[PDB]
């Protein structure tokens, strides 16, 4: 085998210590999440509580929510049913166990995307290159049915078939879709769904870390005041030579 | 176990509107390829190269998949440069 | 008990030319008790259940208040007490402080394997890719040893009675470092610390207050550095796949273990004998623990100052620094047949400037 | 309420310091438990192989898991199937849940028997009389139906209805069978299942309470031998009276 | 926590054997209650007494569940006293 | 630290009518140490998770070699930590030992409150009914007290994070009474112990062999009596209601905590007032700790003996211990209102007799 190549480095707009997620692309990632990916991946650790106050408003969450059929109970007869979902539930998953979802997919395993970020090397920007990554095989690279062509994927030979192509979902918001603007979007969405701490975390971070430089100069002061009683101290031996 | 690694010195472009609403229908990427297939040229005839070579041996055996993996690997870091001007 | 700390920590007298070569030794105590405080934090939310362990990590740092906070700050303080060890030994193996601070030597490389034992417990606790297949190869290296692998995991894979056990082992052994610290402090007093000219000398002062600021200084850098990748991630100091649920069949792409065991990692891998791999490993610590005994091994008497300024042939301690960097880059490599031929360069010279450490 | 009446003392076998289980009885009682007991009643920890060389042979053991279907997967497809027990599968449920157990019991729980005789005061005594209890009721006392008046039950009011009736099983060992006999067979059982480990405790025990007992003597006898010389130890004040 | 609580000083009886084996498909506690009832007789008259004193009252309350569950728990420790004597 | 071993385990001298009312202090501490050693071993096969806690001790007992020895003896053991602390006490309040023994006995008094704070955490554990409606009750008598109870708990109700902190306090909790162990020989040592007569003498002998020899002896039947009791189950130490899974909505007929919380649980329940019943439980342990000082009370010099030999009116400690007794029963006992007069009527003795303690 062989290290597989670097991806380039694309500018998004998180990556500065000064800088929170893009909301506006985190919400059309979503969308795209939900009409594309969902039909084959699982975001299991996910719940829509998650995304009230912080992607969209509680009253959209729940038309969202209500839109699916979640199964609960046993009742009082000790039988399972059906109903439409609520705040606390969880986003559903398409198939029961990972054996039921290689069946479908020619016997590979799509994995959950709830760490994904988190999960490969480089992250985001493995992702959005990895989605508009597929190219025709090179002379002599022959595929059997089932396996597809990628520059950024290990090995080259991946059983996604390209998920994305241009004009198949209409934003909300009015932007215009294609391959480009729905990859970058989706990105953004996942990126914050690996940890939807991260802006609390480096907003209490540039507090910290500028009081305690500020101790830092204090405490230099305070030693070089001490330093210095000794460094500019005299020792004459035999008799005093100055005053 | 971080979700992205904070970086120095990003340059961080600003949008470019188009003329008609109707052109961003099509990947941006087709404006910004041919250019960057030209600054990667060194390549694309190493490519081209190797193709001769394999297709003249008897044997079946042979493939340009290093090659292929370099020449594309340089076209979409040229691509990345500026990709993002033209989304939102 | 406080004429023992005013005795120690106030009226101690030290060397006037002491420099930042030696705060290392408080900076690696004031980690421990970081982690002693955050790893407790830790536990009361943690569950050592294998069909559920690697589900409560996630649950504590998404849903609980502050839970991002002691979790990223018990994993990058642990590089960090690894990080002021590798100081804190090298400032010693550069003034050849074990020539009279022959029990503080000793007492220090037992608790460099107890940190050592400590940190190989903690990374399988999260239960990942990395925690079960990391576990499954570094327990079998020690399997020339008859039967030293099957109990202390009490069945017949990594399953989950090893977790619970290495739970209540990762909690104990810490404190019983504290109780070893002791003893490390009660060697060195009994004769008194050094200095950087390697002289005896009578200008001395007093601790408190010119050398305890000096402490405290230090002290901030430490607290900030660790603040600042911990809030921020500016390093990648855990590896991705430890991000994924355990799978019993699938094993990962790349198996690299944390950046403080790759060195030897290497080592272990360039030598293609499984038995003969073993034997090297104990060499290299026996060697160490020889150095206590510098004294005798020749009848010419010795000198601590070692003249390395201005030296062109520099000296050993130097020489085995840029091996040990090599061989991490190897480490973090895929094999190769060219990346093993240099790996094996490298090794002769991490081991052989081991052993001319004890002539002279 | 009131103190409920202790029950009498039967002399079960295992009641003594030195003695075992009934092996035959315990036998006896696992028809019982099969045949009447386990229609309303789980033991979710008990599995087949803790009957092997304890209870029954193997191969016996064998033939009876066989004769219960067990679900298992899922299966390459992703789907559940059946198949015959095996020694490594746990003692057959009645019910999957509790809400269908007391659907089918007038909304009473029959609980489980896996620990019965550790779970209520005086244990195997109070089950041996709860199991011959039921009487009519007194006069001035109408309960209504699903309700039956039994003397040991606390308030007098079980659930529960008569299990036992005389005649009703054929045992394999011949023994005659009646309402006294398949109770006491029956509190064997489940009194053995409530801690197959209870025979190796006690033949420890005695091991080694016999041999502290008589390292306690030795020490007396070393304590004894040193108290001697101070306690017949002669001091004189001004002059010595005696040698 | 334990499944039973040894004793001292328990008697542990010797089998009765049957006449006809077909004897014992009745229940033997039909041979000790007649005895086990006579001996109990102080608490027979006291129910009785008490159900003539309820039968009376004009309103529809009392009952005799008291003397009703004294009565047969004398007989049930009067019986434990022999039962395992005809129990294999 | 063997200069310290000998000076006060081999050298030291003690009066030579000491007798064994003087060994229960050496038998609390070989007790701790035994749990210390059981519970570790439990520790390793426990879960602390909720839905599988109960289970993970069924399975310890039913599955593992010898699970059902160490299970059993740390149950045991744990009822006979307060049995000899018991008679401990009681010898100190029959011989008036507080008299000039004052740090001893308050060191002591924090050692008893830190013993039951830790029994309680441990009952919890086993996750039954008892365990957990026990807890609810036990936790609901400091309502009065402002925010005190959902923070221990960490949620609406004795949930699951309750029972994974619980875990962690119960691991800790008896090392730091280790700790205080040490406090509490200091202060004695600082003295030197008292003698059955109540007088000063100089008919001493050493430690080694003779009292040595003693302390031995009992250490013997100690043993043996807990391994009676864990191998043949001779005593009802436990509720078989724990036995039982939990449910939230279903109470147990008959909530009663283990003997050696019972008469204190009686004393709360006869006093209707939930605010009064709490001021009684602040005013018996003041009481305990005012005895330390009771050289100050009066200006008549006071001394050791007590002089209940062949005496009418008995002490205040015998009459205590019936009151006791009696309560225990009360506790023990379904609610009617004529336990409840007799309860109260023992109450007033319970609660007298401390307080004359304080009169001479
Ligand atoms: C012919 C061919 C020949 C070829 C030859 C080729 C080879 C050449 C030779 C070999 C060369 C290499 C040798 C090896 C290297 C080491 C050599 C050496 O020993 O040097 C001696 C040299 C001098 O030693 P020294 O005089 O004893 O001073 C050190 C004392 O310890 C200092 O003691 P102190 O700590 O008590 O400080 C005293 C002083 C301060 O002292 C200094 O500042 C001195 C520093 C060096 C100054 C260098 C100036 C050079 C320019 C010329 C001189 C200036 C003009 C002077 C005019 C004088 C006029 C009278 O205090 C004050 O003045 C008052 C308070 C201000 C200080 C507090 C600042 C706090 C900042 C915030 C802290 C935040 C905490 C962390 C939070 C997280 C992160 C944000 O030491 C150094 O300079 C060491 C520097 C170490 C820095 C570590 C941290 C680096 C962080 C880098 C981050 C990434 C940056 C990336 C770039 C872009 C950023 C945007
Ligand atoms: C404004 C625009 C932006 C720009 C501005 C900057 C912006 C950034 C922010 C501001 C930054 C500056 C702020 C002001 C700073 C003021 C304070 C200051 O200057 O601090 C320096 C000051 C220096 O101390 P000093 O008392 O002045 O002098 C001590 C003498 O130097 C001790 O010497 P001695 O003679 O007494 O003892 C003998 C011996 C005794 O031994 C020791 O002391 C221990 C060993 C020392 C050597 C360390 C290296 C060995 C360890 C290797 C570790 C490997 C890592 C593994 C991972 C590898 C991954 C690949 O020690 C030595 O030999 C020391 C000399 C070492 C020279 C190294 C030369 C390197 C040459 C490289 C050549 C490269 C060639 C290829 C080039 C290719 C490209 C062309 O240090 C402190 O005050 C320490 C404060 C922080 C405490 C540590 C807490 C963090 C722990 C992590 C960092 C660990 C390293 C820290 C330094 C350790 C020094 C011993
Ligand atoms: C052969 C056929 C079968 C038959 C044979 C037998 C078969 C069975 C097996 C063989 C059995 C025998 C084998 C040979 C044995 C050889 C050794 C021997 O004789 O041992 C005695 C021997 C006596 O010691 P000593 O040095 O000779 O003399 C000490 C002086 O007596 C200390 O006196 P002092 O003047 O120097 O100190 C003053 C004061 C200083 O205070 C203390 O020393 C501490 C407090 C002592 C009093 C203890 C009671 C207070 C605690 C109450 C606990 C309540 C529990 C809560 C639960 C309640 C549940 C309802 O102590 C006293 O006042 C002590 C006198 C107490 C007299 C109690 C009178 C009770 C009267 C009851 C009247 C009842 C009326 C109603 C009747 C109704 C029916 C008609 O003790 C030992 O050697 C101890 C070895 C075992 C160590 C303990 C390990 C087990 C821990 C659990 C048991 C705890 C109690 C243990 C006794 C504690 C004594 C202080
Ligand atoms: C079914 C038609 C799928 C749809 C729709 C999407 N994905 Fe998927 N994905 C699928 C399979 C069968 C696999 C396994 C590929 C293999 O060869 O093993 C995947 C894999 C991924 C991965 C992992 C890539 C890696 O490096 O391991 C990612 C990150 C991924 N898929 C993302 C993704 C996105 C963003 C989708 C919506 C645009 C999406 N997938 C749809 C099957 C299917
Ligand atoms: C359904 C017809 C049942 C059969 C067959 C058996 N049991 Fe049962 N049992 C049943 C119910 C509905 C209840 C609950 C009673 C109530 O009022 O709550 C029970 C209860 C028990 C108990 C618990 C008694 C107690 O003190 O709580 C025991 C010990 C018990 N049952 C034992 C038992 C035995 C030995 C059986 C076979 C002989 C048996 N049961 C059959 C329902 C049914
Ligand atoms: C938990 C780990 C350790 C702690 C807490 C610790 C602590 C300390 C402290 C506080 C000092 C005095 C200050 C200083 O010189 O920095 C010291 C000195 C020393 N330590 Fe460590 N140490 C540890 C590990 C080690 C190790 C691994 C070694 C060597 C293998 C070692 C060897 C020494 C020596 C030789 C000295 C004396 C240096 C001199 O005076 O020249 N210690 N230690
Ligand atoms: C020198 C002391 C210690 C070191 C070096 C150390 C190291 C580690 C490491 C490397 C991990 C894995 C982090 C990760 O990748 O997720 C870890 C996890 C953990 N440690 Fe520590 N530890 C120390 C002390 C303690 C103590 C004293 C406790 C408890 C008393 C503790 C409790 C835990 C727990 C519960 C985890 C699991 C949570 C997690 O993985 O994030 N640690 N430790
Ligand atoms: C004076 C010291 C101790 C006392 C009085 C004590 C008391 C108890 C009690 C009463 C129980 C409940 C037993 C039951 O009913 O099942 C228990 C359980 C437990 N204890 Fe201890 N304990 C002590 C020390 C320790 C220590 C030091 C540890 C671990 C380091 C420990 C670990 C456990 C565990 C894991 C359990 C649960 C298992 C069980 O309930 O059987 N204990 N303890
Ligand atoms: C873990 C709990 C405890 C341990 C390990 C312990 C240990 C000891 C030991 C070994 C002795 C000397 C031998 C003896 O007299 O028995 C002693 C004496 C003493 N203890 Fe304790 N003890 C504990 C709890 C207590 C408590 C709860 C009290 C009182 C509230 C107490 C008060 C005293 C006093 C007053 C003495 C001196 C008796 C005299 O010399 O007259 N101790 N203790
Ligand atoms: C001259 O200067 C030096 C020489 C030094 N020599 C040695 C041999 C070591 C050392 C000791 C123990 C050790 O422990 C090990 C952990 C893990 C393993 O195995 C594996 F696979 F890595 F996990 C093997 C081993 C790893 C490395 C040093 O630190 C060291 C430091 C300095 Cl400054
Ligand atoms: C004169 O001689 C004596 C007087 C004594 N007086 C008192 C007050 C106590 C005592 C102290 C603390 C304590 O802790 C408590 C645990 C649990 C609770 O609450 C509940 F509900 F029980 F759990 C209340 C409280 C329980 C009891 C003694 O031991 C004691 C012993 C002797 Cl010899
Ligand atoms: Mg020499
Ligand atoms: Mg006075």
């Amino acid at each position: 085998e062989k290290e597989p190549p670097h991806p380039p480095s694309y500018p998004f707009w998180f990556k500065s210590l000064f800088h929170s997620h893009d909301i506006p692309s985190v919400r059309r990632g979503y969308e795209v999440y939900r009409k594309v990916c969902a039909t084959c991946h699982s975001m299991e650790q996910l719940h829509f509580r998650h995304l009230v106050g912080e992607v969209l408003p509680e009253k959209r969450v729940k038309q969202i929510a209500a839109e699916y059929d979640v199964t609960d109970g046993p009742n009082d007869q000790g039988e399972m049913y059906t109903r439409p979902g609520i705040l606390g539930d969880a986003f559903p998953s398409p198939y029961p166990n990972e054996e039921a979802a290689r069946y479908a997919n020619g016997g590979a395993y799509p994995p959950d995307l709830s760490l994904i970020t988190a999960a490969r090397h480089f992250g985001p920007d493995y992702l959005m290159a990895l989605l508009g990554g597929y190219r025709d095989p090179p002379e002599g690279v022959e595929l059997r049915p089932g396996l597809y062509w990628n520059v950024w994927f290990p090995g080259n030979a991946i059983a996604m078939p390209p998920p994305l192509m241009d004009e198949m979902i209409d934003y909300e918001d009015g932007t215009p879709c294609n391959i480009s603007q729905m990859s970058k979007d989706v990105v953004n969405f996942l990126t914050w769904a690996t940890e939807p701490t991260a802006d609390e975390r480096k907003l209490y971070g540039l507090k910290c870390v500028s009081a305690i430089a500020i101790g830092t100069v204090l405490m230099t002061l305070w030693w070089r005041f001490y330093w210095a009683m000794y460094a500019t101290r005299r020792i004459d031996f035999g008799k005093l030579k100055y005053l | 176990s971080y979700p992205y690694y904070c970086e120095f010195f990003v340059k961080f472009p600003n949008y470019i509107p188009p003329k008609d609403p109707a052109e961003r229908l099509v990947d941006p990427r087709q404006k910004l390829e041919p250019g960057c297939t030209a600054r990667c040229s060194l390549w694309v005839n190493e490519y081209d190269a190797c193709t001769k070579r394999v297709r003249a041996r008897t044997d079946n055996k042979g493939n340009c998949s290093g090659q292929y993996e370099e020449l594309h690997v340089c076209i979409d870091r040229c691509v990345a440069k500026d990709i993002f001007k033209y989304l939102k | 008990f406080m004429s023992l700390f005013r005795a120690h920590l106030v009226f101690y007298r030290c060397a006037l030319n002491l420099n930042s070569s030696y705060n290392f030794g408080f900076l690696v105590a004031m980690t421990f008790v970081l982690q002693i405080i955050t790893g407790i934090t830790l536990a009361f939310r943690y569950t050592s259940e294998a069909s559920c362990a690697f589900a409560s990590v996630q649950h504590l740092v998404r849903e609980v208040a502050a839970g991002w906070e002691f979790r990223m700050l018990h994993a990058t303080t642990a590089s960090f007490v690894f990080l002021c060890i590798l100081i804190h030994m090298t400032r010693g193996l550069y003034n050849w402080s074990y020539s009279y601070l022959t029990t503080a030597w000793m007492s220090g490389l037992v608790l460099y394997l107890l940190t050592i034992a400590t940190a190989f417990l903690g990374y399988v606790l999260p239960w990942g890719q990395m925690s079960f297949w990391g576990a499954t190869v570094i327990t079998n290296l020690l399997s020339p040893i008859p039967y030293l692998v099957p109990w202390l995991l009490g069945g017949y894979y990594v399953s989950d009675v090893t977790l619970k056990r290495f739970f209540v082992l990762h909690f104990i052994l810490p404190f019983i470092g504290c109780i070893i610290i002791v003893l490390h402090i009660f060697y060195l007093h009994l004769n008194g610390s050094s200095n950087p000219a390697g002289i005896d000398t009578a200008l001395k002062v007093a601790f408190y207050p010119h050398m305890l600021m000096t402490d405290a200084k230090c002290l901030s850098y430490l607290i900030g550095l660790i603040f600042l990748q911990a809030a921020f991630g500016l390093m990648e100091l855990s590896h991705p796949d430890n991000s994924i649920p355990v799978n019993r069949f699938v094993t990962p792409l790349h198996i690299v273990p944390e950046w403080y065991f790759l060195a030897y990692y290497a080592v272990l891998k360039v030598i293609p004998s499984k038995t003969g791999g073993l034997l090297v490993f104990m060499s290299s610590l026996i060697n160490l623990g020889l150095l206590s005994e510098i004294r005798a091994l020749n009848t010419r008497m010795l000198i601590r100052q070692q003249f390395m300024t201005r030296n062109v042939v520099s000296g050993w301690v130097i020489i085995w620094v840029y091996s040990m960097i090599f061989l991490i880059i190897i480490g973090s490599a895929i094999p190769q047949a060219t990346y093993i031929l240099y790996g094996r360069l490298a090794t002769i010279l991490y081991l052989t400037t081991g052993l001319v450490l004890c002539l002279y």
